């Protein structure tokens, strides 16, 4: 069972560098060509450049010539890339994959912040306003993600959508959704558990009919 | 420096029909290979050497191409089978990638179940105002929002953020947030968050009067 | 006559241009198999040899290159400037044809060869219409013999000189086209087409280089690579006077 | 003369053994270094591929060699074209010259039946028209020769010594004009040495034709009546080489 | 800890073939060519050839190029070398050895031996006659290699030789001695303890004075 | 099909010494590798690419050469030295190997401890006949034996056995076997056994009468 095993996530201020691993079990390391490769979210797949672990040969992405420093450590049969003065371009998903040819094993991925913003946690504002009825949770100036929204504890999971965070300058922001039946609401209280494990936040907020 | 063109970027089936995914070259490579990608996951290779199947990959998928003409085909869609698929090549260094092709799963048309929301009181005492619209339940995923004050429409200040294909309903649900300040806000009455989808020649609607 | 010159010109042109457009058509359409061939060894052996980058690869290959164009040649007595093949190299400059399939290297083998050659070539054209002289000599007076049949028979003197004019060059080709071709098929696994373009390339003295017989002797067959040499002296000696010749049906013409 | 002919064989036959001896002192080494070079690339490889056998590199390099030497780039991996309709007619002219440089090979059995054909009548075709540009290049510049030479007879300079001295005018200006003018030409235009365009002028006008230097061949270069306006010059100073050697002959006789 | 592990000694008859093999560990075996290497009874090596067990080719020695078959099973990492038409010229050490410039890492070897012998057990016949005295067993007839030779159990351990075997019209023969102070002969036995584990033989001699 | 001349092929050494053991090329040759060797076991890399020392080998060791002559050395012998060494090249393949350099330890030279023996009674009921001489713990190892019957020479049906050098006290030792029928046996009655070692210009001697 190949295996490449890359580390955890990094968050980091622009300008500073950043160094990740890469570590394979199930082959021998050094007899495989090793490549790094940038996806920026949800777009097209980005080829940085190749090092052989057995020879030290490294080439590069004219894109990345500067960026990128790929380097071995053959003993714990590891790979690591450095990514230099970073900017806010950068953030992104890095993969460290295997291949001279095709790419045909690839890491779990690790994802790269770069931003200049310090750990906030997030206004939660409830959202109030047919059989079934929507109720809502603005999530808002939170840094960084993640965070979590449950309903009830979680015991209403069901009718939820939560939407994917965007930045409005700096900041994260999100909404998160719940339908459920016009019997229950506001017959049944309805609360939006909101919780940002970066600032160490857990917040509740019970919807409420407009006055 | 050899571009690879997937188009359509964004593509359809119903479970049983036949796929065909194409990759146009720029200049004629040897060889082409795919890879499949979920969302939340690593690229997984495919399809490479333009006709060989990777282990895991089952006998419905098929490659075939050459020079400058690739494709990828299903015989017959199955359900697990949506993914975005990319194509690559490395008969010239350096390698690059097609921007991928998403492929989702086709149901039947559904129309968006409108909810517009006013600004929490809670949010108005921070000085700010978001006016939030969920619009959910929907297929296909085109859509379009207008956003209107006092009848008069507004396009500035305006985020949106759509969620991804459903994994049971296979439906997409997207929420659109108009963030002003107060003064703007209580200066005008009427807020009007106004949906076009296919499933109707005329817009649906949802308003409410701050008073 | 000078306006005739001038008409002599636009033919020739003409020629010239008639030549480029089919070459252009016959060969345009296989300018990159080269290329292409290159690039399918190199991706086998990406295939085969996982440890290998193909830029790295790409390194190895530049390195063969300079070192082939050095004069490094692949091995699995080889030499190309070993005393026999540099006394090759050097017929090569004073026939003028100049096959080419070894480079000079160096700028003193450059300087001296200019020297050589304004002094080999005239020295060997005077030693060549020697044996010219000498060869059709033979050919006539062996040819006299069949003549004095034809004479006998009661045919006339004057188509009795042409007969032998026909049978004069049809017996050298015979002797230094045909046979040559026949041999150098089997001795270096050349195919009849191959091996007459060689020779005529060679007569000629156009030396390409795409073809070269005599530039190193055979283990097992001791004869061949002199009786190559004795050959290009023959068989130049005998073209001379085929090329004369179409040259003056040509004035007639 | 029997005697003669002989004498004159032995002595050719020493001009050879006299080159052979120089060009091996002059080129060998290099090619030793040459091969040396090769393996030690080889046994680079090996040391940081152990997925490789010698064996197995020895067959890769065996295939690289094969396709460099039919005009593979190790550059680049796949625009201007080698049989363009310029490089083509160029090609043409390299045949009935004689000159084959040969840089670039034909592939197909068509190309070479063709190029047999196309020399056969090409080459005689051209040495008629040689002959008469030869007689007309002389004649002009023996009538340009003839209004300085006024000048000389009467400073008192005996006849004898002014017809001397015309010629070391005349083959001087000639020379200017088609040695010395192509190589300081060549030198700024191909980006070779000094030494080296002459070398080129020289394998080219004596008909030789090595092929390692061609001039317009260079592929960068946007220069479309560059090469073709090279053979005007190919033209005119061969015929000079040519005309020029004939009456040096005739007056040697 | 690379480790290359061969199967264990083989014995065949004249005209047969006969297939030994290399286990690797401690490496990927695909990433590195495999050798087999020929020692003739401590004497000069002889490269046999090799195989790349990622591609499958093989080149050869010249010598052994109708002999010796190389073939791997990339999915056991294991190397194997069939040799044919075995004749007595073959009876050698064989090993596997790693390495496409040097051999960096070589099997433990293993012993081949061509010939019609049948197993035979040996006869043990005792070698009986200052200060010390050397007394000795003979062990004739025997077949296949190996014997092993002790002397009072083991009691006896310094001053004892063991001879290289001979062949003796295709049974080996050896002997072995072992030297003791003459107070301690025939004072008290000495007996050498003879094993043939080919044939599942155990036997004591006990030396007797003359 | 490049020769490889290990001269001379025995060589002896006292602990301190430096040894100095040469290999010739039939041509020239870009790197010369060398294996130690000890009988009972396969052959280790020793030296490689020339001069480098493989991981287990002590700093006393050290190669060089160039082109067309190589050599290997000790700077000062130890008793662990004593093996074999075996020159090899791989610059041509096929690659080949020197035969080989045996080196022992030197040691004052010891006279062998003769003894002669007749055959047992066991033996001689089945119908053969075997005397046996052991020459032991001589050195050095150039030795030669005479068998004598009733004042006679034998040099029939005689067969020889040396050991390889002592691991402790660095001595050779041989067997000389004497196998006749009991016929030929007990028709003699005198049976010598006769060793010319260098220690002493005249023979050592030890016979027995069959009576
Ligand atoms: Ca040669
Ligand atoms: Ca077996
Ligand atoms: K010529
Ligand atoms: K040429
Ligand atoms: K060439
Ligand atoms: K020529
Ligand atoms: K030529």
């Amino acid at each position: 069972e190949v295996q490449l095993q890359q580390s955890g996530p990094e968050l980091v201020k622009p300008g500073a560098s950043m160094k990740t691993s890469c570590k394979v079990s199930g082959y021998s390391f050094t007899g495989y060509i090793m490549n790094w490769v940038k996806q920026r979210h949800g777009k097209n797949l980005e080829w940085i450049g190749l090092i052989n672990p057995n020879t030290g040969y490294t080439t590069y992405n004219q894109k990345f010539k500067g960026k990128a420093t790929l380097t071995v450590d053959k003993s714990s049969s590891t790979a690591y890339m450095e990514l230099l003065s970073l900017t806010s371009e950068d953030s992104a998903i890095y993969y460290c994959t295997r291949g001279n040819y095709v790419f045909d094993y690839w890491g779990q991925g690790t994802t790269l912040t770069v931003s200049s913003a310090k750990t906030t946690p997030p206004s939660v504002y409830p959202l109030a306003p047919n059989s079934m009825v929507t109720l809502g949770c603005l999530v808002k100036g939170y840094f960084p993600e993640p965070v979590t929204v449950t309903w009830n504890s979680g015991s209403l999971s069901s009718g939820v959508h939560t939407f994917p965070a965007v930045l409005q300058s700096d900041l994260y922001t999100l909404s998160s959704s719940v339908t459920v039946p016009s019997s229950s609401w506001p017959s049944e209280t309805v609360t939006c558990n909101v919780a940002h494990p970066a600032s160490s936040t857990k917040v509740d907020k019970k919807i409420v009919p407009r006055d | 420096q050899i571009v690879l063109t997937q188009s359509p970027a964004i593509m359809s089936a119903s479970p049983g029909e036949k796929v065909t995914m194409t990759c146009s070259a720029s200049s004629s490579v040897s060889y082409m290979h795919w890879y499949q990608q979920k969302s939340g996951t690593s690229p997984k290779r495919w399809i490479y050497d333009t006709s060989k199947l990777a282990s895991g990959v089952p006998a419905r998928f098929s490659g075939s191409g050459s020079g400058t003409s690739y494709s990828l085909t299903i015989s017959s869609m199955e359900a697990e089978d949506a993914a975005t698929y990319y194509c690559q090549q490395w008969s010239n260094s350096p390698p690059t990638f097609g921007a991928g092709a998403k492929l989702e799963l086709k149901r039947a048309d559904a129309a968006p179940t409108v909810s517009i929301f006013p600004p929490s009181s809670e949010q108005l005492t921070s000085g700010g105002a978001s006016v939030v619209c969920f619009l959910n339940n929907f297929y296909p995923k085109d859509i379009n929002v207008k956003w209107k004050i006092d009848g008069s429409e507004r396009q500035n200040g305006v985020l949106n953020s759509w969620t991804d294909q459903d994994s049971k309903d296979s439906t997409y649900s997207m929420s659109s947030t108009l963030t002003l300040t107060k003064d703007e806000y209580e200066r005008h009455n009427s807020y009007t968050c106004e949906a076009t989808h296919k499933t109707s020649t005329s817009p649906i609607v949802k308003s409410f009067n701050r008073n | 006559r000078s306006t005739t010159l001038l008409a002599l010109l636009a033919l020739v042109l003409l020629y010239l241009v008639s030549g480029a457009l089919v070459f252009r058509a016959l060969e345009q359409p296989h300018e990159q198999q080269a290329q292409r061939e290159l690039g399918e060894v190199r991706e086998k052996f990406l295939r085969a040899h996982p440890c290998v980058s193909d830029q790295e690869l790409g390194l190895l290959i530049k390195e063969v290159a300079d070192a082939l164009g050095g004069g490094a040649d692949p091995e699995t007595s080889h030499s190309a400037w070993d005393l026999g093949s540099a006394f090759f190299f050097s017929g090569t400059i004073i026939t003028t044809i100049g096959y080419g399939n070894v480079a000079l290297r160096t700028d003193a083998g450059r300087l001296f060869c200019i020297f050589y050659a304004l002094v080999g070539i005239p020295l060997f054209g005077i030693l060549l219409a020697g044996v010219g002289d000498r060869l059709g000599s033979s050919l006539r007076h062996g040819i006299g013999h069949i003549e004095a049949i034809f004479l006998k028979w009661h045919v006339p003197p004057e188509l009795v000189r042409v007969l032998s004019a026909m049978l004069f060059l049809l017996i050298g080709c015979l002797l230094f086209v045909l046979t040559p071709t026949f041999v150098f098929c089997y001795m270096e696994d050349w195919s009849k087409l191959e091996a007459i373009y060689f020779v005529i390339v060679t007569l000629t003295t156009v030396g390409f280089g795409d073809y070269v017989a005599g530039a190193d002797p055979r283990q097992d067959s001791p004869a061949y690579q002199p009786l190559v040499w004795f050959w290009i002296l023959l068989g130049l000696a005998y073209f001379a006077s085929v090329l004369t010749t179409i040259g003056n049906w040509l004035r007639v013409v």
